[PDB]
């Protein structure tokens, strides 16, 4: 995350950290959204433009937690992932159409102060908050800028942007399984998600329910935190068919 | 059911630092 | 510079 702040304890309780088995490593970020399911961006575990390929057994999840590299004892609980759901349909060839993964846990993780899971939006909260200039927020333990990592967890605020200046940014086909966030230029304040934010949630707080909603999932972006770019994040409510599905058969 | 309420939050009827700035975009 | 994890989640 750049240009963001330390998160306050318990503040993203469902914010997930996927981690390399070997070497032991930052992968990616990923949300929890029930006791035993857990999700990311596709690209996170499968991009073979970099040789990337992750099967089950490569991986851990870690939940509840704040430091990036601390093992933090008593609070951060370990899960093993049984199984992982790609959609069939991602476009790594290209533009990251569709960027979404699930990852069922092995066993299911107790929740705590520290580990809760997020709502995923229905249409009605999806058509009432998905609009330019609302904001949402961005959590992760990615980079602080894109050419140097964080203590503790990062957070930033940014507001979506409209479609077509998401499309005029960008020499990249955008679909509208994609939103774009950030501020511009001429608003002075900036931030964005980086490198190792992928996979991690882009959230509203419902005014009609006070309950947090994941709109988004941290995807792709020219750089991080450039003026004139913006992020891009998989729209969470487009692709709710497809997650239905999975948790359904599965 | 219980989905996104957090414990040291919602659950307490404790506001974090900036979710202020979120409802004040909610125009 | 991370920390190592207990050894039974490696297994
Ligand atoms: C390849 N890629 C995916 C990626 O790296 N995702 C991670 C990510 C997430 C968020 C942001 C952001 N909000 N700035 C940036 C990168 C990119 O974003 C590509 C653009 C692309 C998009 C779709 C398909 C092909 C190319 N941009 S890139 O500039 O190569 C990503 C990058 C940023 C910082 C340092 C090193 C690399
Ligand atoms: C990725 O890994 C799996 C398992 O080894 C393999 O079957 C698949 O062909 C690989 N490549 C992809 C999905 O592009
Ligand atoms: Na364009
Ligand atoms: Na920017």
């Amino acid at each position: 995350i750049v240009e963001g702040s330390d998160a306050e304890i318990g503040m993203s309780p469902w914010q997930v950290m996927l981690f390399r088995k070997s070497p032991q490593e930052l992968l990616c970020g990923a949300s929890l959204i029930s006791d035993r399911w857990v999700l990311t961006a596709a690209h996170c575990l499968l991009y073979p433009p970099w040789d990337k390929n992750f099967t089950e057994n490569d991986l851990l999840v870690r939940i509840g937690k704040h430091s990036r590299t601390r093992y933090e004892r008593n609070i951060e609980k370990i899960s093993m992932l049984e199984k992982i759901y790609i959609h069939p349909r991602y476009n790594w060839r290209e533009n990251l159409d569709r960027d979404i993964a699930l990852m069922k846990l092995k066993k299911p993780v107790a929740f705590s102060d520290y580990i809760h899971p997020v709502c995923l939006p229905d249409r009605e909260t999806a058509a009432s908050l998905l609009q330019a200039g609302y904001k949402g927020r961005v959590t992760g333990w990615g980079n602080l800028k894109e050419t140097g990592q964080p203590s503790v967890l990062q957070v930033v605020n940014l507001p979506i942007v409209e479609r077509p200046v998401c499309k005029d940014s960008t020499r990249i086909r955008i679909t509208d399984n994609m939103f774009c966030a950030g501020y511009k230029p001429d608003e002075g304040k900036r931030g964005d998600a980086c490198e190792g934010d992928s996979g991690g949630p882009f959230v509203m707080k419902s005014p009609f329910n006070n309950r947090w909603y994941q709109m988004g999932i941290v995807s792709w972006g020219e750089g991080c935190d450039r003026d004139g770019k913006y992020g891009f994040y998989t729209h969470v409510f487009r692709l709710k068919k497809w997650i239905q599905k999975v948790i359904d058969q599965f | 059911a219980d989905c996104g309420l957090r414990p040291l939050f919602e659950k307490k009827s404790l506001e974090d630092k900036t979710e202020r700035e979120l409802l004040e975009s909610y125009i | 510079d991370f920390e190592e994890i207990p050894e039974e989640y490696l297994q």
